[PDB]
């Protein structure tokens, strides 16, 4: 039973002996075997008393579980409930990850489940490597470990061992002729993972055992990966390989100098200038066979600086912080290319720093460039548009002015991203559709914020018609959230999530200007929620009528004269007057309610339960339907 | 501050 | 830490007034400063300058002791005197790591000036400059290993400010520049390889001097970054080129050149 399962789980949590013996004996020995072979949802997480004894580290409970009872070690569970949130574990995984050598020792001894394949086909050797303790890995290798497995992330145990801060496991793996040249999911050979967090000893060990230098899926050598992450030590080690070439040496030095310019943990502008100058002097040293820089055409986002192909201009921009920052951005874009994953984040950081210094024009420029790069790479920018809505709120709450082409570009990108978010939601049925739907709703909210700023600025005729074109393009896609709210239900809803950051001030919902903009940009005013409420059943439920009359009045005016049918019944068969938790909303609606005999006759047909099917016009069947 | 919210994705 | 510093300073004063060996006391006291630095706490200047004066006095006394003593005591005095030199280096690193007022910095510079003009030398002949730019300079396994790292671009600039003999030589003839060029972490530490080379060069280091095996600083460079960076700062002079051609062609320069030029051909 579930109650006795919880009882024995609690007994195993404290690691007791007599309580576990009494609670797992005599009474229904078949059910006792079932309980020791059962997994339950405790604390919202799937776990087993045996696997939690392997987790808690209490010895005697697991000794008497594996000795006084014949319990299998193949019981299901969760490999990690923080950062991984995936099930399918075994006792070996939780024993190794927690860090108990003796527990996993007598767990493998009482049943060798070393080749355990979960839902993500990851063996407990991953837990052994992630724990970092050498003894568990030593024993699991002594149990004839098959070191060839790739996870759902397609990473060998060597890759995760090198990515973590543990080098003893890496040394033990390479000491028995492991695979330091084998490829991971994209391109990683554990060098791209050792040269990501700054583990110089792991890189040294892999280089000593000939891990080789090969580009990854993004064309990034481990030297270039280390240079990208501001790892000066790893770049120093990898620049001495007996085959590095001048072009790669100077591009790694330039990338390191550029990376030092725009970063948070490692932000040094003196190191930026010095590494850029060191790579410049290395270019211009011989005169004969002089190495010349492949200067890209100027980019409007980084001011108008066309790189620095001479030491004179580089020395000129030595003392200029902004020039050095944009030079680092240009060098990163040139070396990495405008398609890398890591080429966009420094641009966003420089934009954020500029925004924090009340500098907004080049902030918008840099963030728009990063947004364009991430859209061309087809990546989730539901946070970048939120950052745009927050900075646009900052440019409005501080009484500044916002350029209309900026809002137009952000709105076009938001419309696009909502379109591919709909594509992602509809393409993936149920595999991870929850996060995709949440991103979709967040992106709709960011669009509504952007429309809210668009209503609170001044625009020319061409800019205003472009903005209205983007709003029309979105509103004709019928964007519905998970509860059914169209893009206008949210604009009239009090319970619309506004971000707690700077959008909480400028962007207030319900909005009388956003609603009118959506209405005259072609929004279906008679749109229906999944609950059944129309766009009017929501505004007349507004709980701040007298305080916010101007918003409440102008929305109800806008909807009714924009075509709202002020008699619709939701799936609970309630008119907007019936679903009006406010006397003022009732007064306003009754002022705007235009009576018709079709509405009264449909109300009498619905209320009297008259069978109208196949006795009325087909177009009128819907009319009786929403009455 | 804007630069603080970037640490969520890093 | 104030009470601990005061008690240690009083004990050091009491031991010094009694004419007793204080290399271990100075070493432990510098370890205490390094531990306090590692905790990011405000550092007083007067105790720094007082212990600098005590350290230079102790180094002078150590030289006096090693000048005439038995052979086992010669080894003991040499070890203690080199340890005193290293502790003075750690104290200079601590002094330049913290913030001090104008008069306190002037007193610290005066103490460093006094020790520099005392001209201390280790077994191999390393002066204070040849140790502040040497990556093989030993650092104690205690808290001094956390903040006292050598080569240091701030100790060297302090020694150059106080007037260390830049072109001084070891027993092998290596200048203070023959030592920083062969640094093993050029790219990783392109701030103490640059701010030292650009400091020694502008302080008057001959970037052509030959050691006992006739190897110039850019010939004694074990990495390509130092060669690139040294050749940027080096300046040409016809006295250097002509002396180099005299040495290369094995011409007799004995009594056919000025006495002050027989030394110039000696190392160029």
């Amino acid at each position: 039973m579930e109650g006795l399962a919880g009882y024995v789980y609690k007994a195993a949590s404290e690691g007791k002996v007599l309580t576990l013996a009494a609670l797992l004996l005599n009474r229904s020995e078949s059910d006792i075997r079932y309980l020791l072979g059962y997994v339950s949802q405790q604390g919202g997480q799937r776990s087993t008393p045996l696997i939690i004894a392997a987790r808690n580290g209490h010895a005697k409970v697991v000794r008497l579980l594996l000795e006084h009872y014949r319990v299998q070690t193949q019981q299901t569970g969760t490999v990690r409930f923080d950062g991984y949130v995936i099930d399918g574990a075994t006792a070996l995984w939780c024993a190794a990850g927690a860090g108990h050598f003796e527990v996993v020792k007598l767990l493998v001894s009482h049943g060798a489940n070393v080749n355990h394949t979960t839902v993500t086909n990851s063996t407990p050797l991953r837990a052994a490597c992630f724990d970092g303790r050498l003894d568990i890995v030593k024993y699991l290798v002594e149990n004839n470990a098959n070191i060839s497995i790739a996870n759902k992330y397609d990473n060998t145990c060597l890759m995760i061992a090198a990515y973590k801060g543990h080098t003893d496991v890496v040394r033990y793996l390479l000491e028995q002729r492991a695979d330091p040249n084998a490829k991971a999911h994209c391109g990683a050979t554990a060098l791209h993972f050792a040269a990501e967090a700054g583990h110089i000893d792991i890189v040294k060990e892999l280089i000593k055992w000939r891990a080789a230098i090969v580009v990854n899926g993004h064309g990034m050598t481990p030297l270039k990966v280390a240079a990208e992450s501001c790892k000066a030590d790893v770049v120093e080690l990898l620049l001495s390989h007996a085959d590095c070439d001048r072009r790669s040496r100077i591009e790694a030095l330039e990338l390191l100098g550029a990376s030092f310019a725009n970063d948070r943990e490692n932000y040094d502008i003196i190191k930026t200038y010095h590494y850029l100058y060191l790579a410049m002097l290395e270019r211009f040293q011989d005169g004969d066979n002089i190495l010349e820089k492949e200067v890209l055409p100027p980019i409007h986002a980084y001011g108008n600086r066309t790189e620095c192909r001479n030491p004179q201009e580089l020395e000129s921009i030595r003392q200029d912080r902004d020039a050095l920052h944009m030079e680092g951005l240009i060098v990163r874009e040139r070396i990495l290319g405008a398609d890398n994953i890591d080429v966009s984040h420094p641009i966003i950081y420089r934009g954020a720093v500029y925004a924090d210094n009340m500098e907004f024009e080049q902030c918008i420029k840099l963030w728009l460039h990063a947004l364009h790069l991430r859209q061309k790479g087809n990546r989730n920018t539901h946070k970048d548009l939120l950052r745009f809505a927050q900075v646009f709120s900052q440019m409005i709450h501080l009484n500044e002015t916002v350029k209309a082409p900026d809002i137009e570009c952000v709105l076009r990108c938001s419309v696009l991203e909502i379109e591919q978010s709909m594509n992602r939601v509809k393409n993936i049925s149920d595999a991870d559709v929850h996060n995709a739907m949440d991103n979709y709703e967040c992106n709709l909210y960011t669009f509504l914020y952007l429309v809210c700023i668009s209503t609170k600025t001044q625009c020319s005729e061409e800019d205003q018609c472009k903005i209205n074109k983007q709003i029309y393009n979105l509103i004709h896609l019928d964007p519905r959230t998970r509860e059914g709210f169209t893009l206008l239900h949210l604009a009239v809803n009090s319970n619309t999530p506004v971000d707690d950051f700077h959008t909480n001030d400028v962007c207030s919902f319900p909005n009388a200007l956003v609603t009118k903009l959506l209405l005259d940009c072609g929004a279906e005013v008679n749109a229906v929620d999944n609950e059944g409420n129309s766009a009017l059943h929501i505004i007349v439920q507004y709980n701040r009528p007298i305080s916010d009359f101007l918003t409440l009045h102008s929305i109800i005016i806008s909807l009714v004269e924009a075509g709202a049918h002020t008699d619709m019944t939701n799936k609970q068969n309630k008119t907007p007057l019936d679903k009006s938790t406010t006397g003022v909303s009732e007064i306003l609606l009754k002022t705007q309610m235009k009576m018709s005999l079709k509405c009264l006759a449909a109300r009498a047909v619905r209320a009297n339960d008259i069978n109208y099917q196949d006795q009325i016009p087909r177009t009128l069947e819907e009319f009786v339907g929403f009455h | 501050k804007f630069a603080d919210h970037l640490h969520k994705f890093h």
